[PDB]
């Protein structure tokens, strides 16, 4: 097999400037016939692959000539000029030489920009979820940056660590921020004998930990 | 237009069969190798099978024996026939003309499991006793115990400020929110979350508010 090899990572880029992402492989691509049979694609989350360039040079379809690739026969650059906030995402180089065909293993984008406060909204049980025993408590802390941050919840004045549950998204192709909630999840019982829960958010932005409860 | 279309995914019990199938406009599968790749959780693409124009058929280890590529010429419809399914193979197969410039398909969902297809609980997400009631008001859609895991939530279509979070298994059931953001002046101009989930043929709108 002709093993594809790329870094899970890149630095990040800065907007407007130039991203350069590299690959290589176990075996060169350059066929007889002088045409090097390497493709990349594009991979955005909730998005099926989008094909980039194929035979190390062609650009794919609706792809923008900010796009380039260049190399020999077994080391290869996927080069990104003017980086944009959209083109955020997991980028793939792969071989269609032979079979069994095989692929990299991606490298993640990831765009630089300046800091930002998560905007932390924090809920109380639903009334249409109350009335059927179930009690979840929602705050989100979005559109923040970094991606480094962590929340703490307390009920009562005292951490309540268990039955938290977290998830974060990839950086928005739009703002290149970062989002995340955390959904503590109790019996209705559990949650009546208590009152004033508290969602905190202490990021490595500020010292001013957001904290919002109810 | 020149485009793959893969079908007949959907869930399966284990060491059950399911067929899939691919059409396509403007290929001819008979002139290519063509091949079924598949996407797991991992996010990383796994060949499955391929073909070639002579008809011989090529399989990685890990379904060689349980899984079947073929060709109807006439028609142009490549086909994919798995047995002994097994939890491994879950994932969103894929079927591609690699050679040259590669195409594939928006892809096909296989689920194998003994669980059973539940539908979506919603609960609305919004402002109650003394909240930041003023510019820019985070509103959102809280969904809980659901099956399979392939749901969408839609805010009136023009959402540009939303954030639909990575679901998260929950004792088999999976969980996920989305929240939205707009400005005061337009809460009271009717913001809807609708979360669809094919899977139990359910679509919920719910109303904040
Ligand atoms: O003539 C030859 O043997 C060389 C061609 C071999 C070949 O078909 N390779 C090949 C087969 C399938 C693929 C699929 C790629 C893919 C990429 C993203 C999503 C879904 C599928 C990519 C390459």
């Amino acid at each position: 097999d002709i093993v594809m090899t790329q870094a899970a990572f890149s630095n990040p880029v800065t907007l407007g400037t130039s991203a350069s992402i590299s690959c290589r492989s176990t075996k060169s691509l350059l066929h007889s016939n002088g045409i090097t049979y390497l493709y990349w694609y594009l991979q955005k989350p909730g998005q099926s692959p989008q094909l980039l360039i194929y035979q190390m040079s062609n650009l794919a379809s609706g792809v923008p000539n900010r796009f380039s690739s260049s190399g020999s026969g077994t080391d290869f650059t996927l080069r990104i000029s003017r980086v944009e906030a959209e083109d955020v995402g997991v980028y793939y180089c792969a071989q269609n030489l032979e079979l069994p065909p095989t692929f990299g293993g991606g490298t993640k984008l990831e765009i630089k920009r300046a800091d930002a406060a998560p905007t932390v909204s924090i809920f109380p049980p639903s009334s249409e979820q109350l009335t059927s025993g179930g009690a979840s408590v929602v705050c989100f802390l979005n559109n923040f940056y970094p991606k480094d941050i962590n929340v703490k919840w307390k009920i009562d004045g005292s951490e309540r660590q268990n039955g938290v549950l977290n998830s974060w998204t990839d950086q928005d192709s739009k703002d290149s921020t970062y989002s995340m909630s955390s959904t503590l999840t109790l019996t209705k019982d559990e949650y009546e004998r208590h009152n004033g829960y508290t969602c905190e958010a202490t990021h490595k932005t500020s010292t001013s930990p957001i904290v919002k409860s109810f | 237009e020149v485009k793959l279309l893969e079908s007949g995914g959907g869930l399966v019990k284990p060491g059950g069969s399911l067929k899939l199938s691919c059409t396509a406009s403007g290929i001819t599968f008979s002139r290519y190798i063509m091949s079924w790749v598949r996407q797991i959780p991992e996010k990383r693409l796994e060949w499955v099978a391929s073909i070639s124009s002579g008809g011989i058929t090529y399989y990685p280890d890990s379904v060689a024996g349980r899984f079947t590529i073929s060709r109807d010429n006439v028609r142009n419809i490549l086909y994919l026939q798995m047995s002994s399914l097994r939890s491994e193979d879950t994932a969103l197969y894929y079927c591609a003309r690699g050679q040259g410039r590669p195409y594939w398909g928006q892809g096909t969902l296989v689920t194998v499991s003994s669980a059973k297809t539940t539908p979506p609980s919603v609960y609305p997400a919004a402002p109650g006793c003394g909240d930041t009631t003023g510019s820019s008001v985070t509103l959102g859609c809280l969904v809980k115990g659901y099956f399979p895991e392939p749901v969408t939530v839609t805010w009136n279509s023009g959402g540009s400020s939303v954030h639909t979070f990575p679901a998260l298994l929950q004792s088999g059931l999976y969980t996920m929110s989305s929240s939205v953001t707009v400005p005061s002046s337009t809460w009271p101009s009717t913001v809807t979350c609708s979360v669809a989930h094919p899977a139990s043929s359910t679509t919920v709108d719910k109303k904040l508010e």
